[PDB]
């Protein structure tokens, strides 16, 4: 009764609770707490779901459901009010505070006013009563909640104009994105909400204090807790208005700065000149300043002490104080390395790195400066370097400073930069900062170009910092036009900020072109600033940017890092070129950065590890394997460096923790002498490049290890908690979990491998073959620090390459400048605002999907330490350090450098998942889940105990796996494909097992039958999974080696191979010719659409892909076109009533388009507690989305086609994306059939194995010259019924057919012509034809049978020809076939030359002769020019050929024709004769100059209402030049395929069209009322009087293009090769 | 046709002067200590493996100037 | 009034400049128009049709290109641009080049740096035909690598001599001079040892 108990205390809970209210400025009581709120529902959520697990939850379920319902609905309403509530406190602040805002924008400000009473009312009504469910109980309040939240949308929406005019009221609001804008102008009044903005305005200041009261702002905060106290704190009483008070803060940080750094100066002045400095007195100094201020301070009084000797030598004779000023650096590096030998605050260790970096280059320089024999303060040798001159004197303290370099000089910002990682100064940042500095004083911009790797983005980040200046990183892309440029470019000029442009070259080359008119013109305002004949009293130096005059900030800068070795990167124009100093920047000096840095971090031994490190990375780089993602490089030795500072600090707490807790002995100076260094850095660099390595370079970079750093071993830690999490995780999820060398020790040392990554890099890749473990290896990690740490995992899984870019990213409109968030943008913004705690929680972004430098060149800022996603519009969004971002992909083979050496890699082979560990999880699959949802279970754990023998090592499965990864296949063969088919197949026998139980209630199945039954089968799925796509030879290969290797009772006929028995339920072999019976098809039904002559492989396919379908498993039919997939596919889900299936015919230009289009029109989206789930509109029914060209759409540059890699997410992953609202949408009751030829045929590529993972293919190869005289022969004995004299004609005149057929087969190839393609439905239009002739006949001699079989033969096989000895040979060999299989018949009578048949001149269609058809089409030539068209035309003998053609193709349902030829033939003439005639209506579109695709699609409408409502006979004449853009052919090849474009009719359209089936169909008499009936008519009437003549040249090229373009064109149009006149 | 059986003897002159062998070097526990045999056995393997794929590629264009085999997509790109 | 061709604005400007400039009689410049073909067959059958001012000049800046409609190429009047073909020839260009004050300044030696400056150049360019041997690749010594050494120069020239009318040779930054163009005027371009 404890269910019972704890719904009582949930009811006592939400009767007791309430709405936690507080007021707002005396205007309502906002609703708070709404943490609590939503964590009290989730918790009753989980709890109620907990009891429907148990049993006894039935006496209470209803209940219990009622409760859950309630409980959902509460979460729906907060899930929408929090958000209605935030909006519109931001927007009140916008609406009242300001009061320009009325006469600027008065209409919404009313609107506003009105939805801001109705808002007042209802927080009026909430807090009349604050309980919650009395909220819940009040009318509408969902509705209304929803038409608030849209309505504040809009209006938010509808204040462009004011946020652009607050941006130029304060410049850095130009950096802030709308959202952000408007919540920091609404919210100025409570300013604790601001804090999380000031990160994205300022450099270093991420927070500002204030006083209790929050009026008064005494200083700023950096991200680390460093704080800057102002000396005139900024009164925010005094100053209402945010942007005047937060200008007043800026400059109040300035000149706060300037003064701190004055008494820094003043007090560092003591430790210059003097010989020895007292550690402690250096130690106060360095914790009273801050971080920037105290290396500042240290540099001005370096570079005055030089220069002071400098002066003291310039007589030339004197002595040399440079030895003094070296001697004294000396001596504080000295104190320093002393200093951060022993335990520091983290702030104060920061700041001895800091100080031991720049002290390390002042020693450098002076040292060369003494070697050099330098005693001018003018030398160049002294000049060159960056000198910081001080003047105390100086009036205005932002001018006391000054930082000269060669003859450059400039001001410090004084922007606070909070603690920045700098850089260590080797030669090549010397150089750099040099030619920078150079190129700002020209008054131009900076590009250091080379490969990546090598310092260009942070070097001009360094000296950005170094002069205080605030420098913006913008990751530049394709979408970086004009306008977002010259916004950028007009925010850095007002700020006066410098614009480091990094991946420069990205953008096109038109906008590069563009864009260097507006980098002239400021460069040109900046040089004029630069004159000092300018007066700052003056008009202030504005520039020409955007069609505005923008005030241009000397502290402004251009710097562009590229990196021009990419091909297909864009050529940057001279007249661009020439505006920036370029610098290259190739070899960094990777032995000066290392050994600065293990000097900075406390090692003893820095110069021998970086000597013995740095070797060891190029011994790495030369000596392993080469790996497309190995990255030996630059980004991976300050990875190995900073993780080697961490580990030596994690190891120095554990020594200090283990003296403490073993008696009391502790001393750093012991601790630090006796310290494993060598340990310390061969422990980072294992844990940063052993899970990278594959299994063969392992040992040689251990060998290495031991070369380079002898006697040091690596013992990784025994993580036990962590390993105990994941064998429960894996024990849960049905995963093998093993220790070392046990089974999935390899998977589980993986997967801790990545959980250090996780640690270290903050960007990841999983990188290995489909089926490797990754996506198990990091759910399971997920789940297990879920479970350890107690912090709740999320995780947004993103195919990259499912959407396009614009979708994943984000799209800026060229016409209102407005940026809609993509899906990536979405999520990360989503998280960074954390509306919903997304915050505390660990949000792990995965990337599924194939990876490009197109889209994830976009991510080089994220991936990188500026953690930033740089958009067009200007925003910068800040990488949460809770958020990971993961790469899940098989390959890196398109991957760059600059993409690999971003992120921590992890290696998985396939050797990592074993095959025992899939047969483990199979079964512990199959012995847990039931198949229904128990007898079931029992059913499916008895099996499981009878396969458990073959399912083990060197076993059956795996044995008959290694011989069929030997054999050939017409796809490539992965384990898991064969593996997935096999383990459906069993689900399968389960099933049936089931089924006979259910049919047999009284006798059930015994054990030996089961046993029986089940190795039977496995056996037979075995070869159906491991052959199912492969020819018949290689089937019977792996029968016999089977037959060798098993132990199975097997069929013993002497030559009929195993393929060709099945398993019957009685536990016994059954061979499938039992299931093949000689039919008699019916008169009427002869060679129908819909009819099937059972054979072997048709009863044998048709039981393969019902075993499949019935799982609902997607599933790939691949073979030559026209074999009989379609026909299998649709004979065998005849038998599943329950599934209806929809035909979609990919192209090359297909796209996850027309899927979401057929979505659209089957399915419904419905909202649902989880979710929005996509399910078909009918109930019951399964739709089964039938692609007939899978491996046609196009495959990019980078070898992904989109919609396979939406299809493999939607099988995989069991849904997709709405790119609308970015909104995860999980498919229900949908499964997917697709059909392909071979990937070796032109224009077919071959599928990912990531896709081919999950669809088992199926071989339907061409029927054999037996299958196709079985088939055949029954059809002939069908329609020969009609006319009893020639029944004994059936059995000659097939074969003669197939004869024939074979021949031609065999004469003309692909290798001729694209189009010379010969199947099965060449044969079965032979005998419609031969059909429809002897139909109405009542009598015919043998003789007419003849003529009827040449001239289909003629009509079928030679009017596709291209030559005319392709012809000659055709007729010949009609000729010899008829002879040879007719002997003794009138050969002048059935074979005279002139072969045509019409049905013209009588009611029947027989024979007719020339003259009298020449005569007849005179006299109907001479009524068509008195009627419709009167341009005369000379008749000859083809002319009449191709009318009859014509003719015979108009007379057919959903007959469409594609005549070739040279224009002018009279190709279109001949079609509108013939229509003409036969009464279609011709219908050609109109195409001029403007001529677009919804023109298009207006004709295709107007077409298909006249066609298929208004029951018209249409011929559509369509011409090559018609076709403007490859959205014709699409839509052209669905109508020519299917009869209808599932996209065409949407909106008021799709309504019109079905009033006008409605009526329609009444006229005709039938009663439909259903919108899906009327469809289904409407198509029906499409197909029957819609025939779509297209026309076009012969081509060589454009034929075999046209042949992947539009594929309908060759299989659903009859061809006719007019050519040109003989 | 002409370039078929042109292609055809380019391509069995080719298989003549190209060699077919190419052992891969043997593991060993000294023999991973020698960096110069840490190189030979890349480079051994990269020539094998490269080795290998000529050879089939040439011996595929010989079958299909012969016709015994059709033109793959693969084989077709090859052979232009 | 000179326009960078490459933006829809870009092309708007260019047509108002265009038909204001045949009217007024101005001079317009576009540049890189080479990245819009199908806007430069629009351009020449706008021009053909046209009665401009006798002082209008519209220049078309390129690069050499097949992309540029051959209807174009006809109707205007082409110059080649290119490294000039000698020592000799690149020395004319770049006195030519370098107004006559600029060299004619107070110090007398400002005349024999810049022909040294002058002589220097056209080594390097000549050297840059001779791929690997002259130097490892086409670097793009040009003209703005020319104009920053010139600059660099009169800076350094200034510096040292105050407005004095000679300046003995041994009293020139010759250090500063050779350290600038060998690390950041030259020397930015080459990423070769
Ligand atoms: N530890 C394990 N023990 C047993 N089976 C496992 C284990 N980990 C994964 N598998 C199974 O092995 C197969 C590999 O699936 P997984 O999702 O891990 O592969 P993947 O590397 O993501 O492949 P892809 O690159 O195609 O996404 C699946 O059947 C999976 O359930
Ligand atoms: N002089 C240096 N001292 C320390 N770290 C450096 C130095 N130069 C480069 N790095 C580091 O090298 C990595 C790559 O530098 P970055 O400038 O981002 O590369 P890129 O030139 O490809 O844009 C970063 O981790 C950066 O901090
Ligand atoms: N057993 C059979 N019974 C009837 N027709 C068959 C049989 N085997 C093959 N065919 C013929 O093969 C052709 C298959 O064409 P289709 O179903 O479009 O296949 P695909 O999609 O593979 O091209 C049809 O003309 C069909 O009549
Ligand atoms: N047999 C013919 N006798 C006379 N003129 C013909 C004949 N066939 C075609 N033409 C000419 O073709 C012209 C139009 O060509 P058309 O039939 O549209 O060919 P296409 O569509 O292939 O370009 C007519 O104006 C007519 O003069």
């Amino acid at each position: 009764m404890a269910l019972e108990e704890f719904l009582k205390q949930i009811r006592e809970v939400w009767n007791t609770y309430e709405l936690d209210l507080v007021n707002y400025q005396n205007k309502c009581r906002l609703i708070r707490g709404w943490d609590d709120l939503f964590n009290k529902v989730k918790e009753h959520i989980n709890s109620v779901s907990a009891m429907k697990l148990s049993p006894y939850y039935k006496v209470f379920e209803e209940d219990a459901l009622s409760w859950e319902d309630k409980l959902n609905r509460i979460m729906a309403l907060f899930d929408v009010w929090i958000d209605v509530q935030r909006r519109w406190v931001y927007l009140e602040g916008i609406f009242t505070g300001s009061a320009d805002i009325k006469h600027l924008l008065p209409v919404e400000t009313q609107r506003f006013q009105s939805i801001s009473t109705e808002f007042l009312a209802l927080m009026k009504k909430v807090s009349k009563s604050p309980l919650v469910m009395d909220v819940l109980n009040i009318q509408g309040v969902q509705r209304s909640l929803e038409r608030l939240a849209d309505l504040l949308g809009k209006i938010q929406k509808a204040l462009g104009e004011y946020l652009e005019r607050e941006r130029s009221s304060f410049p850095r609001f130009y950096f802030v994105g709308d959202e952000d804008l408007l919540e920091i102008i609404g919210n100025s009044k409570n300013v604790a909400k601001l804090q999380k903005h000031f990160k994205k305005m300022f450099a270093g200041v991420s927070s500002i204090i204030l006083n209790e009261d929050n009026s008064v702002v005494l200083g700023i905060s950096s991200r680390e807790g460093e704080e800057v106290m102002f000396k005139t704190p900024v009164s925010i009483t005094e100053h209402p208005k945010i942007n005047e008070w937060l200008t007043l803060v800026e400059k109040e940080m300035r000149v706060t700065l300037a003064k701190l750094l004055a008494e820094s100066v003043t007090e560092v002045e003591i430790f210059g000149k003097a010989t020895s400095i007292d550690p402690n007195t250096y130690i106060t100094w360095i914790d009273k300043y801050q971080a920037q201020l105290v290396v500042l301070s240290a540099q001005i009084a370096w570079s005055e002490n030089v220069e002071t000797a400098l002066s003291s030598m310039g007589g030339g004779g004197d002595a040399a104080p440079l030895h003094s000023v070296l001697s004294n650096v000396e001596v504080t590096l000295n104190v320093l390395a002393d200093s951060v030998l022993m335990e520091q605050p983290p702030l104060r260790r920061r700041k001895l790195e800091h100080l031991i970096t720049e002290l390390v280059h002042q020693r450098d320089v002076t040292r060369s400066l003494i070697k050099s024999k330098i005693d001018n303060a003018k030398s160049f040798e002294w000049l060159s370097q960056m000198r910081f001159y001080f003047d105390p004197k100086q009036t205005d303290v932002l001018q006391q400073l000054s930082i000269q370099m060669a003859n450059a000089k400039f001001n410090y910002g004084f922007e606070y930069l909070g603690v920045q990682d700098k850089l260590v100064q080797t030669p090549l940042t010397d150089r750099c900062y040099l030619t920078m500095t150079q190129a700002l004083e020209a008054r131009l911009g900076g590009s250091p170009f080379g490969p990546a790797g090598t310092g260009k983005t942070e070097s001009v980040k360094a000296l950005g910092h170094q002069l205080g200046r605030f420098v913006l990183v913008f990751n530049c892309d394709e979408t970086f036009d004009f306008q977002a440029m010259g916004r950028i470019f007009v925010g850095l000029c007002q700020v006066g900020a410098w614009g480091c442009f990094d991946e420069f070259n990205r953008l096109e080359e038109r906008m590069l072109s563009a864009v260097s008119q507006q980098v002239q013109c400021i460069q040109e305002a900046l040089r004029e600033h630069s004159n000092p004949n300018y007066d700052k009293t003056s008009a202030p130096i504005t520039c020409e940017l955007l069609n505005k005059q923008v005030k241009v900030s000397p502290d402004m800068a251009i710097f562009i890092t590229m990196n021009p070795g990419y091909a297909g990167r864009s050529n940057l124009p001279d007249n661009l070129k020439k505006l920036f100093r370029s610098l290259a920047m190739t070899k960094p000096d990777r032995q000066l950065i290392a050994q600065v840095m293990l000097y900075s971090q406390g090692f003893r031994t820095a110069e021998v590890l970086a000597n013995k490190i740095v070797p060891f990375f190029k011994l790495c780089d030369e000596q392993l394997s080469s790996q497309s993602h190995y990255d030996f490089g630059l980004r991976a030795l300050k990875s190995v460096l900073v993780s080697a500072g961490n580990v030596k600090r994690e190891r120095i707490q554990k020594i200090k923790r283990e003296k403490e807790e073993r008696g009391e002995a502790v001393d750093e100076g012991e601790i630090a002498e006796n310290l494993p260094e060598q340990e310390i850095l061969i422990q980072s660099v294992c844990e940063t490049m052993v899970p990278k390595l594959v299994a063969e370079d392992i040992p040689l970079l251990f060998s290495l290890l031991s070369d380079v750093f002898p006697g040091v071993q690596y013992h990784r830690g025994e993580m036990t908690a962590l390993r105990e999490e994941l064998k429960k995780v894996c024990q849960e999820m049905y995963l093998t979990y093993g220790d070392g060398e046990e089974v999935g020790g390899m998977w589980v040392e993986k997967v801790l491998q990545l959980y250090q990554i996780t640690q270290i890099n903050h960007g990841l890749m999983m990188v290995g073959p489909s089926g490797s473990g990754k996506s198990m290896a990091w759910r399971v990690l997920l789940k297990a620090l879920e479970r350890l740490e107690g912090v709740e995992g999320v995780a947004h899984i993103i195919d990259p390459k499912a959407i396009s870019k614009d979708h994943l990213y984000g799209t800026l409109d060229p016409n209102t400048r407005e940026w809609t968030d993509g899906l990536f943008t979405h999520v990360l913004r989503k998280i960074i605002d954390s509306v919903r705690g997304e915050l505390q929680k660990r949000q792990w972004i995965v990337f599924d999907g194939d990876v490009d430098p197109e889209w994830v060149e976009n991510l080089n800022s994220v991936l990188d330490d500026n953690k930033l996603l740089t958009l067009p519009n200007g925003e910068r969004l800040s990488l949460p350090p809770n958020v990971r971002i993961m790469f899940e992909v098989q390959d890196l083979k398109y991957a760059t450098l600059a993409t690999v050496s971003r992120c921590g890699m992890v290696w998985f082979s396939e050797d990592v998942l074993s095959t025992d560990m899939i047969f483990n999880n199979f079964l512990a699959r199959l012995r847990s889940i039931p198949l229904d949802e128990s007898p079931m279970l029992q059913i499916q754990r008895d099996a499981a105990t009878i396969m458990q023998p073959y399912f083990t090592s060197n076993g059956l499965v795996t044995k008959a796996l290694e011989h069929a990864f030997q054999l050939e296949h017409i796809m490539d063969l992965t384990r898991l494909r064969c593996l997935g088919s096999l383990f459906s197949m069993l689900h399968q026998a389960c099933r049936n097992v089931a089924q006979y139980n259910a049919n047999h209630p009284d006798f059930p199945m015994q054990i030996e039958q089961l046993e029986r039954y089940i190795q039977r089968y496995l056996v037979y799925a075995i070869l159906w999974s491991l052959s199912g796509d492969s020819r018949l030879k290689m089937r019977a290969e792996l029968g016999e080696y089977i037959r060798r290797i098993t132990t199975v009772p097997l069929p013993t006929a002497p030559n009929i191979p195993i393929i060709d028995y099945e398993v019957s339920i009685s536990g016994e072999w059954s061979p499938w010719q039992a299931k093949v019976p000689q039919i008699e098809v019916e008169t009427h039904k002869v060679a129908a659409p819909d009819v099937v002559v059972p054979t072997l492989d048709t009863v044998r396919h048709e039981a393969l892909l019902y075993t499949w379908l019935a799982e609902h498993k997607p599933l790939v039919l691949c073979g030559p076109p026209g074999s009989g997939k379609t026909m299998t596919l649709f004979s065998a889900l005849r038998a599943l009533p329950d599934m209806e299936v929809v035909g979609l015919n990919f192209s090359s230009a297909t796209t996850p388009e027309l899927l979401l289009k057929t979505f659209d029109h089957y399915c419904e989206y419905r909202r649902t507690p989880n979710g929005v789930v996509l399910a078909p509109v009918q109930l019951g029914k399964w739709l089964v989305l039938f692609c007939d060209e899978i491996n046609l759409p196009d495959m990019d540059k980078y070898g992904t086609q989109r919609v396979i890699s939406f299809i493999r997410q939607m099988v995989e992953h069991g849904g997709f994306y709405r790119t609308s609202d970015q909104t995860w949408v999980k498919l229900e009751r949908i499964q997917f059939v697709g059909a392909c030829n071979p990937p070796t045929d032109p224009g077919r590529k071959p599928l990912s194995h990531r896709f081919l993972r999950h669809v088992p293919v199926v071989y339907v190869d061409y029927p054999g010259p037996a299958s196709l005289t079985q088939i055949y022969g029954t059809f002939n004995r069908a329609m020969l019924r009609l006319i009893p004299s020639l029944r004994t004609y059936a059995e000659p005149l097939t074969a003669a057919m197939v004869e024939f057929y074979t021949m031609s087969q065999e004469r003309f190839t692909q290798d001729t012509q694209p189009h010379y393609i010969y199947s099965p439905r060449e044969m079965t239009r032979w005998v419609r034809g031969i059909f429809e002739a002897l139909r109405p006949l009542e009598t015919l001699p043998v003789e007419g049978l003849i003529r009827i079989w040449a001239h289909e033969a003629l009509r079928l096989f030679q009017d596709r020809l291209v030559e005319d000895e392709e012809r000659r040979w055709t007729d010949e060999n009609i000729d010899t076939v008829a002879l040879k299989h007719f002997p003794n018949i009138d050969r002048e009578k059935a074979m005279s030359r002139p072969i045509l048949y019409s049905n013209w001149l009588s009611k029947d269609y027989i024979p007719v002769d020339q003259e009298e058809l020449r005569d007849y089409v005179k006299a109907r030539l001479k009524v068509f020019y008195e009627e419709e068209l009167d341009v005369p035309l000379v008749l000859f003998n083809e002319v009449l050929d191709h009318v009859l053609r014509i003719d015979r193709i108009f007379r057919q349902p959903q007959g469409h024709l594609l005549l070739i030829g040279v224009s002018g033939a009279g190709k279109t003439t001949l079609s509108r004769f013939v229509a003409w005639m036969n009464g279609l209506s011709v219908y050609q579109i109109k195409v001029h100059r403007k001529y677009t695709g919804e023109d298009f699609d207006e004709d295709l409408r107007t077409v298909l209402r006249r066609s298929g409502c208004k029951n018209e006979k249409i011929a559509f004449i369509m011409d090559e030049s018609n076709v403007l853009d490859s959205g014709f052919l699409e839509r052209m090849n669905t109508l020519l395929a299917n009869g209808e474009v599932p996209g065409l009719f949407e909106g008021d359209e799709y309504a019109t069209l079905m009033t006008q089936c409605k009526e329609g169909a009444q006229k005709e008499g039938l009663m439909l009322d259903s919108h899906e009936e009327l469809y289904k008519w409407f198509t029906s009437q499409v197909i029957r009087n819609l025939h779509v003549v297209f026309t076009m040249n012969p081509s060589s090229e454009g034929l075999k293009d046209r042949a992947a373009t539009s594929p309908a064109l060759f299989n659903r149009c009859v061809l006719n090769w007019f050519g040109d006149w003989s | 046709p002409a370039w078929m059986r042109t292609l055809h003897t380019t391509a069995s002159n080719w298989l003549h002067l190209i060699p077919q062998t190419l052992s891969h070097l043997k593991r060993t526990v000294e023999n991973i200590k020698d960096p110069l045999f840490r190189f030979f056995e890349r480079e051994v393997k990269m020539g094998a493996k490269l080795l290998q794929d000529v050879r089939q590629d040439l011996a595929d264009v010989v079958q299909v100037c012969e016709g015994k085999k059709k033109q793959t997509n693969y084989l077709r790109t090859l052979i232009n | 009034t000179s326009i960078a061709i490459g933006s829809a604005e870009g092309f708007n400007q260019a047509d108002k400049a265009i038909n204001t400039a045949v009217k007024s009689g101005r001079w317009v410049m576009l540049k890189n128009v080479h990245l819009a073909p199908g806007w430069l067959m629009q351009l020449e059958k706008k021009l053909h049709s046209l009665q401009p001012h006798a002082c209008f000049r519209l220049f078309l800046t390129m690069e050499i290109n097949p992309k540029v409609p051959v209807n174009l190429l006809r109707a205007g009047r082409i110059f080649v641009f290119e490294p000039p073909p000698g020592v000799k020839a690149n020395m004319l260009r770049t006195f030519s080049s370098i107004p006559v004050s600029r060299i004619c300044k107070s110090p007398n030696e400002r005349a024999r740096l810049y022909f040294l400056l002058a002589w220097f150049h056209a080594i390097i360019q000549e050297r840059l035909r001779y791929a690997p041997l002259g130097w490892s690749k086409k670097y793009e010594f040009g003209e703005s690598d020319l104009r920053s050494a010139c600059d660099t120069v009169d800076t350094w020239l200034d510096d040292t001599a105050k407005g004095r009318q000679n300046i003995s040779p041994d009293k020139i930054p010759w250090s500063a001079l050779k350290t600038l163009m060998a690390q950041s005027i030259y020397g930015g371009r080459v990423d070769n040892e």
